[PDB]
RNA sequence: UCGCACACGCUUACAUCAGUAACUAAUAAUAUACUGAUAAUUAACAACCAAUAAACCAAAACAACACUAAAACGUUUAUUAA
RNA sequence: ACCAAAGCUAGCUCAACAUAAAUAAAAUAAAACAUUCACCUAACAUUAAAGUAUAGGAGAUAGAAAUUUUUAUCCUGACGCUAUAGAGAUAGUACCGUAAGGGAAAGAUGAAAGAAUAAAAUAAAAGUAAAAAAAAGCAAAGAUUACCCCUUCUACCUUUUGCAUAAUGGUUUAACCAGAAAAAAUCUAACAAAGAGAACUUUAGCUAGAUACCCCGAAACCAGACGAGCUACCCAUGAGCAGUUUAAAAGAACCAACUCAUCUAUGUGGCAAAAUAGUGAGAAGACUUGUAGGUAGAGGUGAAAA
């Protein structure tokens, strides 16, 4: 099918703004119990964990290379 | 498919410069091409 | 100037024994030039190279015009 | 001016009696041998020549496709007892 | 699962290094298919070459043979010459 | 304030001067068409003869000749135009087509980068800023509040007897874009039985000036050439077509490659301007295919379907 007529500005605004509610803002922000950095709720920190996971990955690769 | 089957030998023989020289009408073709200021008399 | 200085001095053998040496020198000089440019390194001595180019063109023009003079002399 | 030398450019390793050169396209191997023998005073055992077609590049200002000048390269084998090393 | 070599062709796409806000591969990852600069293998491989004049009958089908549709390419001798 | 307009300069048109051969048509006009047709191909100066003598389906129209009159150079530009105008041209390039051929778009800071001097920031488009109390609206006006509800009204244009019409055209904005011919006449002036710059008219004429007759569009015709790298046929030279049952059988039938496209489904601005999946035919023959060639439009080819 094809549009009968061109859309007015008002209809476009009312359609693209109100019903979609834009982006609903909740609070995901929580302070890390360890380093005190701001991170997401119900989730592990992105500071004191990713570095320890990379150090654990390097230690696992070094142990796997030393065992072989 | 397509109507085009590229060949260099056929192109150089048929559309070539020597072929244009062998016929007076071809000389007229080169003539009008040089009159139009074509940079290439042959593709 | 330099061209005229070459033309006023008349030697048949010495000329080739000169500009062939300068040409074979330009060969190695432009060789080092090309090897420098293709090595992704700046030109160590562009000035001397340009001077060698201009001088080689000059001497080649001298030999050319001298040969032209000789041929014109033998023709007429 | 017609010829030049290239050593550290080629990735192929042939330090023993093998030298690489850029030559003119019209010059035959024999004339190259004689020229290299008489002018630079060195013996030449063999000559192997090949033609390198020039790469092309466009120009956006005039909207015109252009091509770099074609080249020809040669590989000379000299007399025994010589080693070519250059940077 | 279906593809490696020979081409007619196709006119540096490719290999290395460097840089990717931007364009370029409908995005990212990145890059054999982006920018910039710099590398681009030989030959006994493939193209390019003797003039003529004579001799001879009974096809090819892993073919003594047979059949039909009455037979892609083949050799020898002599002269001149490079 | 955002995409944006606005600020200059190349560039050219035209006039003048200098310097291996051989009757082309047709569309069209005569509102059909058939004799006919200013014109165009090359030579062809002014005034007057003259739109006359003649010619012509005596239709349209075509149209002289005899004869007449004429004149020395030196003195250059614009009441022509600017990026939609003037050449297409910062170029016959990029790009398209096998080819002949067709043919574009494209620059601005300042005296000096010495890179923050400028001066407006208003064209169509969304951001600074959405509809708002149980209300109807070809989109406004009269009232009313610094906003709105209520009351009063059937878009424009084109085509038509008649359209808000469910007849036509338009997304919006900018820009571009389609009435240029004086005979007789009316009128303003010169002179007057004469006017008018050696040419014509004339019982108030004659001379000069000023007033009315716009564009786009075919299907086709003719001429000169380009096209058999698609496809149709053919010439020359090469290559290809497992396996199984079998009485001698390149012999029969089945069945992979390859060559075809029976049926169904999917796909329907697509994977694709002829497809994919399943299935089906030929598959030693009138078979398939590579390369090198030949045949074209007052035709060729065609196991023949216009
Ligand atoms: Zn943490």
């Amino acid at each position: 099918a094809a549009p009968k007529n061109r859309r007015s500005i008002e209809v476009n605004r009312c359609r693209r703004r109100n019903p979609q509610k834009l982006i609903k803002v909740k609070n995901n922000i929580d302070v890390c119990p360890e380093c005190g950095h701001l991170k997401q709720k119900h989730i592990l920190c992105g500071y004191c964990x990713x570095x320890x996971x990379x150090x654990x990955x390097x230690x696992x690769x070094x142990x796997x290379x030393x065992x072989x | 498919g397509n109507e085009y089957q590229p060949s260099n030998i056929k192109r150089k023989h048929k559309h070539g410069w020597v072929r244009r020289l062998r016929t007076p009408t071809g000389v007229q073709v080169i003539l009008r091409r040089m009159h139009k200021g074509r940079k290439s008399l042959s593709h | 100037s330099w061209t005229c200085q070459q033309l006023r001095n008349k030697s048949n053998e010495d000329l080739h024994k000169l500009w062939y040496v300068l040409l074979k020198e330009r060969n190695m000089l432009l060789t080092l030039e090309q090897e420098a440019k293709r090595q992704r390194l700046p030109m160590p001595s562009p000035e001397r190279l340009e001077k060698v180019v201009d001088s080689m063109d000059a001497l080649d023009k001298v030999v050319q015009e001298r040969e032209d003079a000789l041929r014109l002399l033998q023709t007429g | 001016x017609x010829x030049x030398x290239x050593x550290x450019x080629x990735x192929x390793x042939x330090p023993e009696d093998t030298v690489q050169f850029r030559i003119p396209m019209e010059m035959t191997r024999v004339d190259l041998r004689n020229y290299l023998e008489r002018i630079y005073n060195v013996p030449v055992a063999a000559v192997r020549t090949r033609v390198q077609y020039g790469s092309n590049r466009r120009r956006d200002h005039r909207n015109i496709r252009i091509k770099k000048p074609d080249y020809k390269v040669a590989y000379v084998q000299l007399a025994l007892g010589q080693x070519x090393x250059x940077x």
